[PDB]
RNA sequence: UUGACCUCAAAUCAGGUAGGACUACGCGCUGAACUUAAGCAUAUCAAUAAGCGCAGGAAAAGAAAAUAACCAUGAUUCCCUCAGUAACGGCGAGUGAAGCGGGAAAAGCUCAAAUUUGAAAUCUGGCAACAUUUCUUUUGUUGUCCGAGUUGUAAUUUCAA
RNA sequence: GGACAUGGGUUAGUCGAUCCUAAGAGAUAGGGAAGCUCCGUAUGAAAGUUGCACGAUUUUUCGUGCCUCCUAUCGAAAGGG
RNA sequence: CAGAAUUCCGUGAAUCAUCGAAUCUUUGAACGCACAUUGCGCCUUUGGGUUCUACCAAAGGCAUGCCUGUUUGAGUGUCAUU
């Protein structure tokens, strides 16, 4: 089987040869399949289909890798680059809104803050 | 269109359908030459900009 | 927390002395206590109750002064210990407070 | 002639497949539903039928998306790469 | 300001298009429908080889949302045969099968064979 | 300043200058929609008082809404039933009129939160309300720690759920013997739950 | 009827290739008690319903 | 002629947001009848069943326009008790709370109404830079510009003051 | 054997659908309705697609120039085509 | 039932377990218009057939209400030097 560390140091013009050589394979296999064939050579139809997923989620990753990278640090990135938490925690109050006091809160958690007291019997 | 009709028979209506004193006391503005030298000494004292 | 000592409402429990929800800010007056410090140390405020009669005003007083003499108050900053911190906080455990000044 | 003979002129459909939610119970000159309401922009359901509730409710489909929450959320809804 | 007719319209507008600030999908999709993804496999039944040997038209099975167009490309851009006609078919279990009948210069036999299906 | 001034008189409605500006607005509104976007506050003091400012992520909206009773809506007055429930024409709806404004506003303009409402003008057929609302998606808003409150889930259409002003008054929830029944079902679910304890 | 939609053809091949005999490598697994069948459908006897 | 303001439009304009499902519990609207009264109309069933709108992990309520009549208590909620009591009811059948007291848990607060007027000190967005991450997926800071805002955004005050 | 099992079989620019509209359905504006939703189809809407060259190296459909009762769609395998 | 010795001093068999990266057909609140039709359209870009405009293919898009901003506008609504 084709190995995922091996497909990854390769370029994406490389992979996609490999990717059409695959396809081409994966259907000669299932034109001998249908015209008259052997258990032994059946059995490599699902090796290759396995094979081209491989080669098609290395792409994917190269791709959305490139495009991480190229928006990093920017304002708007696409939908699926970004968070894919729940609805209600995407929309909910971040911890920075949700921390913001005004003035007279800050002044009075700064000058009587809760202290820390103990008693003796 | 309708606001444009709106605002046309606003205008009429508040020139009929007599406008109690308080209201009334306005619509008679300062005059040309009294309103001019008002704003010409009021342009001398404006309160700054951001620039500034 | 500690609690005031306060008479209840009708004439069936008046002559009983049960618990009550804050100190009163005239109690906390007489005994040398903020409002805004009270919340900070442990002590309760209540700013509805009113003190109609000098025993109940007095009842109050001693009990939050007994609470401050056996109150031990960590300095802010360890080992700076400030108007009314403790500077032996070392032998500091968990008591109850009724267990020292209970309901009477 | 209310009987069998009348049963013969049987030959014209009064529902057919609904888009929704499949069943043939999409009534052709009104073009509703009768078992989920279709094109209404809500499913019909009420209370005093609670068989029919049972019958398609969550749980009795795939539960593609909502198993993939639950995976999710127990391990925090954590992301990317260890 | 002079209006020579009695209703009113409303004024057309800048009308600007759309520049995102960001593209909603981060990668394209790759192209469905490729070649590969227009053919499944040959048929081979006793009315396909018939057709083959005594019409030079090659019978395949093809996938039901593909049409003569597409059917027509993917067939010179695997075989690298030129059809003149092609007809579509969808047989009763759900499944499209397309005659490609190739020109006189090209044999639907050899090309068979080429295939490796018969 | 003047927020004083205008309180002291919006009380005197039944004055000259009241009464003319009512006539002239009330035929304003009239001729708009049934529900318009305000570009701003027709009473600045109310709406301070209501909570609204002037900063964005505040939305004003003005609705009229019939007033009278509330008619059976029975085919032929046909209720079929015994003589106590046979009437269809002095019926009253529970919830006012306010209510009903501020819950058509906030289906108008569901993107936002109801903060509340107020009575500007009325005539025979419509009574006319302007409502407050707040944009829980703007910046303004959820850096705004006065007003951070509404951006949380839970008050999702609380006009809707009646935690408004005008809401929790239809609700009758109040403090005292005049309100035993505050919360109507809560109260009569304790009364009416038979307590089965193990007597162990 | 010969006239027939896309979505009907769709559903009838779907209700012939649910209608074949179960090999017997599936019922003969062990765990697996399929054996008969009585999901079988024919024409004259259970109809379709669209 | 133009600009400014005001109001109202259009855009596949930039960035967002709502619908729908789940209904055991929760907040409301609407709303019966069977039944009991040995008949039956008020009553009862029931402020229930059905219908409709709207949330969360809890919801709602909540810091008195509250009780009490006392030596006075003191936000809300829930349990015991008050109590099948006061009371309501063809005073028929039936219905029926609340104060106090004990306990569980306890936590307080925020605006509008003030002239900063010796300086809108306030906030959003675009751009750029620098940080940060459950995280190249998250969250910010700074500078500049444009807008919002004086028909009032900030600060000290919320009656306990 | 219309039964059971295994395989095979339906090939369209010209045949129909697809296009149009009928009775009718039904969005939108707007107005009711607590609401599910009801009425409504140029309706009390700023409801816009068609027609000329103003500029342009030169023998050509894009930026503007003032227009004028255009208008959602669905609805027939026997209507029209 | 096999097949797989491309298997075992090996980052490797398994309908194994776990699971933070992805794929995720037509639909459905369903969102170009519809739909008893796999029906009828429009925009941008890129390629193929003689096709700067027609046809085909691929990719990306075109729903409504509302909010904050942007641009273009309308008004015998109010204001000035030309
Ligand atoms: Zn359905």
């Amino acid at each position: 089987a084709l190995k995922t560390f091996e497909l990854r140091k390769q370029s994406q013009e490389n992979l996609a040869e490999q990717l059409q050589e695959l396809r081409q394979e994966l259907a000669s296999l299932r034109v001998q399949k249908i015209a008259g064939g052997s258990g032994s050579k059946l059995s490599k139809i699902k090796t290759t289909r396995k094979d081209i997923a491989r080669i098609l989620t290395v792409i994917n990753e190269s791709n959305r890798l490139a495009a991480r990278e190229a928006y990093k640090n920017k304002k708007y990135i696409p939908l699926d680059l970004r968070q894919k938490k729940t609805r209600a925690i995407r929309r909910a109050l971040t911890p920075y809104e949700q921390s913001r006091k005004t003035l007279k809160q800050i002044k009075k958690e700064r000058y009587f803050p809760l202290r820390k007291y103990a008693l003796k019997a | 269109p309708e606001y444009i009709r709106l605002q046309r028979r606003r205008k009429i209506l508040n020139l009929r359908l007599k406008v109690p004193p308080a209201i009334a006391q306005f619509q008679k503005t300062l005059d040309k030459n009294t309103a001019t030298q008002v704003f010409k000494l009021l342009n001398k004292y404006r309160p700054e900009t951001a620039a500034e | 927390a500690i609690r005031p000592a306060v008479k209840p409402p009708t004439i069936r429990y008046n002559m009983k002395v049960r618990a009550g929800r804050g100190f009163t800010l005239e109690e906390l007056k007489a005994a040398g206590v903020s409002r805004r410090v009270a919340s900070t140390i442990g002590i309760p405020v209540d700013h509805r109750r009113r003190n109609r009669s000098e025993e109940s005003l007095q009842r109050n007083v001693e009990r939050i002064k007994v609470y401050l003499a056996h109150l031990i108050v960590f300095p802010r900053k360890a080992g700076q210990p400030k108007k009314g911190d403790a500077t032996d906080v070392s032998g500091a455990e968990q008591t109850d407070v009724a267990a020292v000044l209970p309901i009477t | 002639t209310k009987g069998t003979q009348s049963f013969g002129m049987r030959h014209n459909k009064s529902h057919t497949i609904c888009r929704r939610c499949g069943k043939r119970s999409f009534h052709i000159q009104k073009s509703t539903c009768a078992c989920c309401g279709y094109p209404a922009a809500k499913t019909r359901s009420y209370n005093w039928g609670a068989k029919a509730k049972r019958r398609r409710t969550t749980g009795t489909g795939r539960m593609s998306y909502l198993k993939k929450v639950h995976r999710s959320f127990k391990n925090g809804f954590r992301s990317g790469k260890p | 300001k002079v209006r020579t007719s009695t209703t009113f319209r409303r004024p057309k507008t800048l009308q600007l298009s759309r520049k995102p600030k960001y593209a909603r999908k981060s990668v394209a999709h790759a192209p469905r429908l490729d070649e590969y993804k227009i053919i499944v496999n040959p048929i081979n039944s006793e009315s396909a080889m018939k057709k083959i040997e005594d019409d030079n038209t090659l019978v395949f099975h093809v996938h039901l949302k593909a049409n003569k167009f597409t059917i027509k490309e993917a067939v010179r851009k695997l075989y690298s045969v030129e059809p003149v006609k092609i007809n579509t078919l969808i047989r009763p279990n759900g499944t499209k099968k397309a005659f490609v009948k190739l020109s006189a210069d090209a044999d639907a036999l050899d090309v068979a064979n080429r295939i490796g299906f018969l | 300043g003047a927020y004083k001034y205008l309180e002291e008189l919006a009380k005197k409605k039944q004055s000259d200058v009241n009464l003319f500006l009512s006539r002239v607005r009330a035929w304003e509104y009239r001729q708009m929609n049934v529900i318009h976007r305000a570009s701003r506050p027709s009473r600045p003091d109310k709406a301070r008082r209501l909570g609204y400012k002037a900063k964005q992520g505040y939305v004003i909206y003005r609705i009229r809404v019939r007033r009278g009773g509330r008619k059976r809506p029975v085919p032929k007055g046909q209720t079929y039933g015994k003589p106590v429930h046979q009437g269809v024409n002095h019926l009253k709806y529970q919830r006012s009129a306010r209510c009903t404004a501020e819950e058509r506003v906030g289906r108008y303009c569901s993107n936002l939160r109801v903060l509340n409402s107020y009575w500007v003008n009325q005539d025979a057929t419509y009574k006319f309300f302007e409502v407050i609302l707040v944009d829980p998606s703007h910046k303004a808003i959820r850096r705004d720690p006065r007003i951070n409150w509404i951006v949380n889930p839970v008050h999702k259409h609380r006009e809707s759920r009646g935690l408004t002003s005008i809401g929790k008054k239809s609700r009758g929830i109040g403090k005292g013997h005049r309100y035993n029944n505050s919360p109507q079902h809560a109260t009569w679910l304790r009364h009416n739950t038979l307590s089965l304890r193990r007597y162990r | 009827p010969s006239h027939k939609s896309f979505r009907t053809k769709q559903k009838l091949a779907k209700a012939a290739r649910q209608n074949r005999p179960i090999p017997q490598w599936i019922r003969l697994r062990t765990g697996n008690t399929v054996h008969y069948n009585m999901k079988r459908r024919h024409w004259r006897r259970t109809k379709l319903n669209i």
